[PDB]
């Protein structure tokens, strides 16, 4: 774990992210990726949405925005509006293609 | 037995013991608590016996052997804990620990942000454990109707609010309809459940004792019912859509069609035109009231009955004249009860003799009048049995009192305040919580009879014995009830009185000036046990704590034995010194007065008994041993 | 346990050990740890049936006053574990109804009531006299049930700062089968009756004044043979007219009643096998909110 | 170990077992579990109850210095104990000890008395209790099992001892059930009927279950001498009642030899395998 | 079942089902209580066979509609319980796909 | 316990002292027709004046409700007549007693009355 917490510190210092996302990884070091980040902001919330959507994860995906729209009903940031409802667009796009769990979730009542 | 020779003037007869707070010693039983013979049963069952041991012939051999003791408890929880913690800790800071005397006192504080700490943390709670109890929600229904008629809620308070008499009703009505939003969730989801569009004109009467207008019409039109949903907008509509209803429903009386249509849509007609009670061509009467809370009989009152943005004091009074006797004509409305009285039966009104048996009423409608007047005459105000099924727990009348206050309705006798107090402390005893009992006490301005209950509490719950919880305890206490140490070292001294732990005793009564018994414990046995055994170093500290001229001024014969032991202390270490040392004459000559002046007091005392033969005995030796030495080692080289 | 009917059981102060006094001459001693009881003694030395032993205030040790129909006034005090007697009265001539200690602020006294119709206060020094005060003719006919007034005189509303000491003269009550119930003041050195009451047509059973906890209002509960409770109340010390009130008709002859410490509650013995257990509630009045057979 | 060593051992113990178990004058009641025993906890107990027998058989002043004990009270203790109800292997060491004890003969007087007053076996059938239980049970379930039956034969010399050193003072006025005959019909149809009835692993068992049960009934013979009151009166005018007072055990066991008994069958028997 | 009998479980109820025996409305709970031994990780799944039993399904489900409504009773909980039946469908549907990916992935 | 009947000098020097404890040991141990003399000469004590044989010391005239004895174990035999009855025998003695008791109830109330004006 120390030498999980050094890596992502030291890449996210010197941008190797890209670099980074294209190995061979483990359940472990996914696990512990988020739980760091999940803990880290919202800002390192988006960002690992970018990640569950770069390995496919569009479930957790919409997991995270709904709770990052939930966590937005406060904040009053005008480019975090702007971005918000740029996500919200996004979110509304990519969750009735996808498997029909969210769609039954959707006919759900909200 | 069988008293079957009843003559006259009789013999004499027999009491059970009492026991600490309402405690019994029993040889006899209260509900179910003693048993019958034989050791094997049909279903699994084995029981005592004893009595027929000696005899092969019983002649009611009915004995005691073994005498039970119980202590009255109602429930059985271990997590009520928290459940009493967190208010009496809200009493904490909207308290003050008034140190007036050396027993302080507590008097709250007139916040109202208590109220609202209170219950918003009520829901809170009620939230994050989903294992509450109904009595739970009972009080969390009290709390938020005493919040609605003083409290200040938040949609107010993120919105500036306005002096002028109709805003201030206005905005009660609002606070009471988010309220009732808040109460008839459940409702609504219970008989969710039970109705259906079969159920259709049921869910109607609901929606409408709801005033639940939206998920109402988002319902019809999920089912499509267009002419229903119509029908919604005009249930709050302008006065013209009474007078419509009005002469519509004369017509239709005229046109006796009523017999020929259902009366459950005409009960939806009657809650949208106002009328409670209808009186037919065959004066059938076609009431209003089923399946409903007063709470939402007084919503309709509002919504419907009167302008529904009118305030809240007439619509009160109106219903309560229509669940009252009127002109000696029967009641019209419902009568209030407690939540576990109407789960025994309620009534929608008429026959007053009906309410006259016994038919009690609810406290938050005491609330109500007193929210009104002030002429308001209160002796009932506070009664949880009055409200809820179980007799203890008075959390709720107390805490209640004690918001009261805070807002200045101090109005009712201390009497029944005390009381209040002593009997929820009397609870906190029998679950084992007297360093909160204390808290409670503490509200009480008389500080004599205070610092007695004090007393006999810590008389109960004085640990001389080392514990980690104890030291808890006083942490506590100390720290934050703010009680004097003075308080707590009477407890062990007392304590000690009764067990004998020395370090305890000397201390403890050096401090309460008890010289002639500090005499006859340190003399008779400590000073004994130290000559003889050369662990002189306590006994030293005694005797210097002894030796304070503030105490020696009340104290009698220190002089006489005490610093008399002392100075023999004295001698014996400076001899020392003089041991570490090797020239000191000065101070040889010191040691020489000294025991030249004690070898004519050593024998004055001493020779109480055997004992103090002994102690004589062993001082004239020592002194007489300390004499030639210093002879000897005065002599020149 | 015993072996007989129960008298009277006493619960020690620290509610870990029982005294228990029987029709047997004898007292049996037990404390009570775990499931298991253990006799830790049996004393003896008891005449007549046994009517009533009470424990002295607790601020002296471990006391107790025991009085024995065959004229046997008994005083134990215990030490290294052993209750040893410290006095003896005889010089009654009819049986000692009951004895009845005062708390520690009026100091080691208790109050003796004879059938005889008469009283005798009995002060102890503490390590010394038996100071003995006779009450002759106290009432008319023989005397039943006494009442200590609770602790100390007067002055308990919101007074000065703590740790004041106010006079100690003394007041109490009691009722007789002289039909009568009456009250006494320490009055002229002497006793002299505050008040004399004849409600109750028959005789005066038993007397139970509430050890009242911080409530300025005095009350006692009084039951005789006549079926008719009265809990008679003054609310303060100007009160000179105390006020009956029935706690409930009964129709026997009720014999007990006894609050427990904190008053809340009181015991009721009535012809009717059953003690019932009695109390005001927070709006006061009377709930027999319990019933237990002996 | 010690004198003092095993003894605070058995009184905590017994202490245990009876918050585990009811108070005195009971067998069984709902309470806290039991003490665990392991294995090497038997070991140690069976032994050293061995060795306390073969010490105070061989010294009557350690006997009479246990019985002595006022600090420890093994009568008592062994009372509860047997009072307890357990694997019954410990049982019947207790059994075996008070047999070791009641060659003192106060000691066994007392022995006897006390007996009689805990009922420890089946004597009064007044309802109130679980009766008809004992040695009966564990026999009919265990000793079966194993084929192997000590405890029977050791209670067998258990009454033998006691009747031979003590002998009846009282047996019962309606106080007590007068009369041996409960445990008499007890041995002769429960053992001396089934002694013969039962699984052998190894054929050495019957010889001495057959001497344990014999020997008793010569020592029953031998003690009883008859008189010629012996044949007066069964119903007794208590207050002019005539209650049963059943016969001389010695007259009805001889009458029911001079009749034909199965003892006269076991006896041939006895002789055919000889 | 209740000890977990994956492979004689699976087995017993292909048996079963291939016997055609007993009404629709049960064969519901039937293949409700096969789900998590679809779930597991199995070799011996016969997708086909297992789509002859979904088929059998659907021509069940068209019959039951045919001879009468699934819910005759208007109620919150009956449109629950109607789309918790195409849920289950749907369930079908993606964990034999999920089984077929397992058995593929083992083809190797 | 070794079943020998109490003798008479224990018996005269026991009661001399005390009486109701041997009342209770009747009780205990089935010593009941004995026990019955034993409350006969009670009543007829309380009749006249054979306390002295009682270890008992009141002076002795009548009865009465202010005269202290164990009712208690007078009842709790009786008692032990009515449950030990399947005989003519028994209900002979019962009857006696019974007549004893009622010779003692009446001169009783006599006495009782005759306080009453007290």
């Amino acid at each position: 774990e120390e030498l999980l917490k050094h890596m992502y510190e030291m890449c996210q210092e010197m941008g190797l992210i890209e670099e980074l996302l294209k190995l061979t990884f483990t359940d472990f070091e996914q696990g512990y990726l988020h739980k760091f980040l999940q803990t880290t902001g919202v800002q390192n919330q988006e960002l690992l949405l970018v990640h569950h959507l770069q390995r496919a994860n569009y479930i957790s995906a919409l997991q995270l925005n709904q709770s990052l729209k939930t966590n937005h009903l406060n904040d009053c940031d005008r480019r975090l509006r702007e971005r918000s409802g740029a996500r919200n667009a996004i979110l509304d796009q990519y969750g009735k293609i996808l498997p029909r769990v969210q769609r039954t979730l959707a006919s759900e009542r909200a | 037995t069988l008293m079957i020779d009843m003559g006259l003037f009789m013999g004499r007869s027999f009491r059970v013991g009492w026991g600490p707070n309402w405690t019994l010693v029993h040889n006899g039983d209260k509900l179910s608590e003693r048993l019958n013979a034989e050791e094997d049963r049909d279903m699994d069952t084995i029981d005592y016996g004893f009595l027929p041991k000696p005899t092969s012939a019983k002649s009611l051999t009915e004995s005691p052997f073994k005498v039970h003791v119980e202590k009255l408890s109602l429930e059985q929880k271990t997590k009520d804990l928290q459940s009493y913690l967190l208010p009496l800790e809200i009493e904490l800071k909207n308290s003050t620990v008034d140190k007036s005397g050396p027993c302080p006192h507590f008097r709250p504080n007139p916040g109202v942000t208590a109220i609202h700490d209170y219950a918003g943390w009520v829901r809170n709670f009620s939230s994050e454990a989903a294992e509450v109890e109904a009595v739970v929600k009972q009080w969390g229904l009290t709390w938020t109707l005493c919040e609605s008629l003083w409290g200040q809620l938040k949609e107010l308070e993120a919105s500036l609010d306005e002096p002028n008499e109709y805003v201030k009703n206005l905005e009660r009505r609002k606070a009471f309809s988010h309220w009732l939003a808040q109460t008839a969730q459940e409702r609504i989801e219970e008989e969710v459940s039970l109705y259906g569009p079969e159920r259709h004109i049921e869910a109607v009467f609901s929606y409408l004792t709801g005033g639940r207008i939206s998920d109402a019409c988002r319902l019809a039109q999920k089912s499509g019912d267009h002419r229903l949903s119509l029908l919604l907008s005009q249930m709050v509509g302008s006065q013209e859509v009474r007078d419509l209803i009005t002469l519509q429903l004369v017509d239709w009386n005229k046109l006796q069609v009523d017999h020929y249509i259902q009366e459950e849509r005409l009960r939806v007609f009657c809650l949208l035109s106002g009328t409670p009670v209808w009186r037919s061509s065959d004066n059938r009467s076609i009431n209003v009231c089923s399946q409903l809370d007063w709470k939402r009989t007084l919503g309709i009152h509002l919504w419907y009955m009167l302008p529904p943005t009118a305030t809240v004091a007439q619509a009160l009074h109106m219903y309560e004249q229509a669940f009252q006797e009127q002109e000696g004509g029967e009641p019209y409305a419902c009568y209030p009860l407690p939540p576990y009285l109407e789960d025994c039966g309620f009534s929608f009104g008429d026959d007053p003799s009906a309410k006259f048996i016994s038919l009690q009423r609810d406290v938050c409608v005491h609330l109500l009048k007193l929210y009104s007047e002030r002429q308001y005459d209160l002796c009932q105000l506070l009664d949880p049995s009055s409200a809820t099924p179980d007799p203890l727990d008075y959390r709720l009348s107390w805490h209640m009192w004690m918001v009261l206050q805070a807002l200045n309705y101090t109005h009712l006798s201390g009497h029944r305040q005390g009381m209040l107090h002593a009997s929820y402390a009397a609870q906190l005893e029998n679950v084992g919580l007297w360093e909160w009992a204390i808290f409670v006490l503490l509200h009480i301005q008389d500080p004599h009879v205070r610092e007695a209950a004090v007393r006999e509490l810590l008389n109960r719950h004085c640990v001389v014995h080392d514990s980690p919880e104890s030291l808890a305890k006083e942490n506590f206490l100390i720290q934050r009830l703010c009680l004097p140490a003075q308080w707590i070292h009477k407890a062990k001294a007392v304590r000690s009185r009764r067990d004998g732990d020395k370090h305890k005793e000397a201390l403890y009564l050096l401090k309460s000036h008890q010289w002639n018994q500090c005499h006859k414990l340190v003399t008779r046995h400590l000073a004994a046990d130290a000559v003889i055994n050369e662990n002189y170093r306590y006994l030293r500290g005694f005797l210097g704590e002894l030796a304070r001229p503030e105490h020696c001024k009340h104290i009698q014969d220190w002089e006489t034995a005490g610093k008399v032991y002392l100075d023999y202390i004295s001698v014996i270490e400076m001899l020392n010194q003089i041991r570490q040392d090797e020239c000191s004459g000065g101070e040889l000559e010191k040691l020489h007065t000294k025991v030249m002046s004690l070898c004519k007091w050593v024998e004055l005392i001493q020779c109480y008994s055997a004992k103090g033969r002994l102690a004589q005995s062993e001082m004239a030796k020592r002194v007489a041993n300390i004499l030639r030495v210093v002879l000897s080692l005065q002599q020149p080289p | 346990s015993h072996e007989d009917m129960i008298h009277d059981a006493q619960m020690d102060y620290y509610g870990i050990r029982l005294a228990t006094c029987s029709s047997d001459r004898s007292v049996k001693i037990f404390d009570v740890k775990n499931g298991g009881q253990i006799l830790i003694a049996d004393l003896r030395g008891h005449d007549g049936p046994v009517w009533q032993v009470a424990w002295a205030h607790p601020m002296y040790g471990n006391i107790l006053a025991s009085c024995s129909y065959d004229r046997k006034v008994i005083i134990w005090k215990e030490e290294n574990g052993t209750w040893e007697k410290t006095y003896e009265y005889t010089g009654h001539d009819s049986s000692v109804n009951s004895v009845c200690w005062a708390p520690h602020d009026f100091g080691l006294v208790l109050a003796c009531g004879s059938s005889d119709g008469a009283i005798s206060i009995l002060t102890f020094t503490g390590d010394g006299p038996w100071e003995v005060k006779k009450i002759s003719n106290a009432h008319t006919i023989g005397c039943n049930a006494v009442s200590w007034a609770p602790s100390v005189i007067p002055g308990s509303l919101v007074d000065q700062p703590s740790s004041q000491k106010p006079n100690y003269i003394k007041r109490f009550v009691s009722g007789g089968c002289d039909n009568l119930v009456k009250i006494w003041r320490e009055e002229d050195g002497q006793w002299k009756e505050d008040q004399k009451l004849e409600a109750h047509s028959d005789w005066v059973r038993d007397v139970a004044w509430a050890p009242s906890i911080g409530l300025p209002t005095s009350t006692i509960a009084s039951c005789s043979q006549d079926g008719r409770v009265y809990i008679w109340t003054s609310d303060d010390a100007a009160t000179n007219c105390w006020t009956p009130k029935l706690l409930h008709k009964f129709n026997d002859v009720v014999w007990h009643v006894s609050w427990s410490i904190t008053a809340n509650i009181l015991a009721v013995s009535g012809g009717d096998n059953k003690v019932t257990l009695w109390k005001e509630s927070v709006d006061g009045q009377w709930a027999c909110i319990s019933d237990v057979n002996k | 170990v010690s004198w003092d060593h095993f003894f605070h051992s058995l009184m905590l113990y017994h202490e245990h077992l009876r918050r585990d178990l009811p108070n005195t004058d009971n067998i069984h009641q709902r309470h806290p579990p039991l003490r665990g025993i392991t294995q090497r906890e038997l070991d140690g107990l069976i032994a050293c109850l061995q060795l306390t027998c073969t010490i105070i058989d061989w010294s009557e002043s350690a006997r009479l210095a246990l019985c002595e004990h006022a600090q420890w009270m093994p009568v008592v203790v062994i009372l509860g104990l047997l009072q307890c109800s357990i694997p019954p292997l410990l049982k019947a060491e207790l059994l075996k000890t008070l047999a070791a004890f009641g060659k003192s003969p106060e000691i066994a007087a007392s022995l006897w008395q006390s007996l009689e007053y805990t009922q420890i076996l089946q004597t009064v059938r007044a309802t109130g209790l679980r009766q008809g239980v004992g040695i009966e049970v564990e026999l009919n379930e265990i000793e079966s099992r194993c084929e192997e039956y000590p405890l029977t034969r050791a209670f067998c010399q258990l009454i033998s001892t006691l009747v031979e050193s003590s002998f009846p003072t009282n047996l019962g006025a309606g106080l007590r059930a007068p009369g041996f005959e409960p445990y008499l019909q007890f041995l002769r149809d429960t053992v001396f009927l089934r002694y013969r009835t039962r699984a052998y692993r190894r054929a050495a068992e019957k010889w001495e279950v057959a001497e344990a049960v014999l020997d008793v009934f010569y020592k029953l013979l031998k003690d009883y001498e008859p008189q010629p009151e012996d044949f007066v009166d069964q119903y007794v005018e208590l207050q002019g009642e005539e209650r049963v007072a059943f016969k001389p055990p010695g007259f009805s066991l001889m009458h029911h030899l001079l009749n034909e008994s199965p003892m006269l069958e076991l006896c041939l028997s006895l002789m055919e395998e000889g | 079942y209740s000890q977990e009998q994956f492979s004689e479980a699976a087995s017993l109820l292909l048996s079963l089902m291939t016997a055609r025996i007993a009404p629709c409305s049960f064969w519901l709970t039937l293949l409700l209580d096969a789900l998590p031994l679809l779930e597991q990780k199995q070799v011996i799944f016969s997708a086909e066979q297992t789509y002859e039993l979904m088929r059998c399904l659907e021509d069940r489900m068209a019959a039951k509609l045919e001879s009468t409504s699934p819910d005759e009773i208007q109620k919150q909980d009956s449109s629950i319980d109607n789309t918790k039946v195409e849920m289950l469908r749907l369930a079908l549907a993606r964990n034999l796909a999920r089984a077929i990916v397992t058995e593929g992935a083992l083809q190797e | 316990s070794h079943g020998v009947p109490l003798p008479n000098w224990l018996i005269n020097r026991y009661k001399a002292m005390d009486a109701a404890e041997l009342l209770r040991l009747y009780l205990k141990y089935d010593l009941l027709e004995e026990a019955a003399e034993l409350v006969l000469e009670y009543v007829d004590a309380l009749l006249g004046k054979g306390h002295q044989y009682f270890g008992i010391q009141a002076p002795l005239s009548a009865t009465s409700q202010l005269v202290w004895f164990p009712y208690s174990a007078i009842d709790h035999l009786r008692l032990a007549l009515g449950e030990n009855e399947n005989n003519q025998h028994n209900q002979a003695i019962l009857g006696k007693l019974q007549r004893k008791m009622d010779e003692y109830f009446q001169k009783l109330k006599k006495a009782t009355d005759d306080y009453k004006k007290i």
